[PDB]
């Protein structure tokens, strides 16, 4: 039983532009030039305004899928399985867990940054939903899966033990649940164990968020060169406008204002372009990461290597700063051994195959088996059905099959 | 009145103690409607809160559909 | 509109028409300003073209979800959740409407539960019985195996449980009785 984890980024970070103050300054003067260029500035406000409400569409989108808040019961039985990282942490008060606490930590007199940037025109506004909200919805999600199953994303939810559910999606995989009934305890071990190393992983690795740090970095470099461009001359005499204005008489002074004027117009409109591509990238991931947490959390699913690396079982969502981070739960073959088989069965001049399993044989004998496990059993009228003489099937192997009434009828 | 929310403050609405779902999102978990003849600005509420009762030996089974 | 209502900027020229400026002004001078106002606009129509671009990205990423969603949905039954609609999907049915498509889903949802107490296996003859589709379930006297979906007690026999080993390692066995139906005829 296998653990893995994955992360989606979701959201960005919402800017405003002050147009007056980045490009004119404090000047009136050239807050009176700037008039007559027209509408260049209710353009940026509009897409940068859309960009922002897009950014909160994304995360009510991904996050807000269930219409109850749910909560799991004082008693922590789960038959076995621990659960007590993942589950709301009543002691601290942002009403977190471990693992969220460390994936928190884990991304990242004098003046701050901000400030500076602030005192520039360029402002972050704040987004409409906290992290106490995302937590818990986050929480309701664990709650409603570990308590009800799949039953609550398509209805009512309906309780069900832990043990009969982790039953039911071995039969989903290929399995017969008596394996899990003989195995409880061996899997609850290894469960607990993966969780385990998922912790160690998190507390020791520091890399394993990327994308996110990608985000951030690329969002605070594209901040930074758009400050940066605030002191070139673009062809002028200087930089700062009011020297220009002193030093030489207005008719270059108008010159060198509209030189300056089309540079920072143009750094602006490059900006949002950028920012727009940004934006699109971001809704795209969170559109997957929507249909992953439709598609892994609230059922099981059968497609390969979608909800995991081997044979899906079940997953965790969890929040991190400006993403998600998935836990799946998956199944994986191992101490696998040779068998020589047959295509069918000829016996009483007919035809057998295997109704659900595979031929399989040990040197002298034959038996009928599951596929994904080794579980041998002779071979029925019960596990085969006939379809014709075995003069036809290439391969075909004698042998004898087994009646349950003729023993019955002698004795 | 005033009131100062994250989002900086709020003059002309009054904050009551109740949550309702958001018709005007204002930020930081606060929004803002029109009843009462009045503005009021108030917390989201996420939704209803709801409880399962989990034991060893029990089931639910449907009986109807839609 | 935007498009059309920025002709009347200016871009620092003396006015916002040309034949003014070329019945003014004598050839040596009056390119700065035409350069100033060709300049401007074709600056204005490549944003148009650039944003334009964006959106039809977009359209066509809406499009080729709205094709996936008409190839699986309605040519087929769907397994996905909350794919084709909310519940259990049934069927789907297309509909147009101005540049778009509508999608009328039906679904199947359950209702009036009902609560149940259960056990995995049962034990009868030092044998353990597990259900073959179903789910065994109690109404507080008798024991019966029911379909998960719906409510529709059976009796528990034996062409509806199979049996693996002992009953003396699954958690929570119960003991009761598994009816044979071979015995009654052959013994009458």
């Amino acid at each position: 039983i296998s653990v893995t984890t994955e992360i989606l980024p979701v959201s960005m970070t919402k800017t405003s532009v002050d147009c007056t103050m980045y490009i004119c300054g404090d000047s009136t003067e050239c807050s009176n030039l700037l008039l007559q260029y027209g509408s260049f500035c209710t353009q940026l406000k509009r897409a940068l305004t859309g960009i922002a409400v897009e950014q909160d569409k994304n995360t009510q989108e991904v996050f807000a899928q269930v219409k109850q808040i749910y909560k799991t019961p004082p008693i922590k039985y789960f038959g076995g399985f621990n659960f007590s990282q993942i589950l709301p942490d009543p002691s601290k008060p942002s009403k977190r867990s471990f693992i969220e606490d460390l994936l928190f930590n884990k991304v990242t007199a004098a003046r701050d940054l901000i400030c500076a940037q602030k005192f520039k025109g360029l402002t972050v506004l704040p987004p409409l939903l906290t992290d106490e909200m995302i937590a818990q919805y986050t929480s309701a999600l664990l709650a409603g899966t570990i308590t009800s199953g799949w039953t609550f994303g398509a209805g009512a939810a309906l309780q069900i033990p832990f043990a009969m559910q982790m039953a039911y999606r071995f039969n989903g995989i290929g399995v017969t649940q008596n394996v899990l009934y003989e195995n409880q305890k061996l899997i609850a071990n290894q469960f607990n164990s993966a969780i385990g190393k998922i912790q160690d992983s998190l507390s020791s690795t520091a890399s394993a968020l990327g994308k996110l740090q990608d985000v951030v970095n690329h969002n605070a470099q594209a901040l930074n060169t758009l400050v940066k461009q605030l002191s070139s001359k673009f062809g002028a005499i200087s930089s700062v406008l009011n020297d220009i204005f002193s030093r030489l008489d207005p008719p270059e002074a108008e010159v060198q204002i509209d030189r300056l004027i089309t540079g920072r117009l143009q750094s602006l409109q490059t900006y949002v372009t950028q920012q727009l591509i940004r934006a699109a990238e971001i809704r795209a991931s969170a559109n997957l990461a929507a249909t992953k947490m439709s598609e892994c959390v609230l059922g099981q699913s059968k497609r390969v290597d979608f909800c995991g690396k081997g044979y899906h079982l079940m997953s965790f969502p969890q929040s991190a700063p400006h993403g998600v981070v998935f836990l799946h739960v998956t199944y994986v073959p191992a101490q696998e051994k040779n068998f020589t088989t047959a295509p069918a069965i000829c016996h009483d001049g007919k035809a057998h195959f295997p109704r659900e399993g595979v031929f399989v044989s040990n040197g002298t004998h034959w038996f009928v088996t599951q596929r994904n496990f080794y579980e041998p059993q002779i071979i029925t009228t019960d596990n085969t059905f006939v379809s014709g003489n075995c003069d036809v099937v290439i391969g075909i192997v004698n042998n004898t099959v087994y009646d349950p009434l003729q023993p019955e009828l002698d004795s | 009145n005033v009131f100062q929310t994250r989002a900086g403050c709020l003059i002309g609405a009054e904050y009551v103690n109740n949550s309702y779902e958001c018709d005007i999102p204002i930020g930081a978990g606060i929004c803002a409607s029109y009843q009462t003849q009045s503005i009021i600005a108030y917390t989201m509420s996420l939704g209803a809160e709801n409880s399962v009762a989990y034991s060893n030996n029990s089931i639910a089974i449907p009986t109807n559909f839609t």
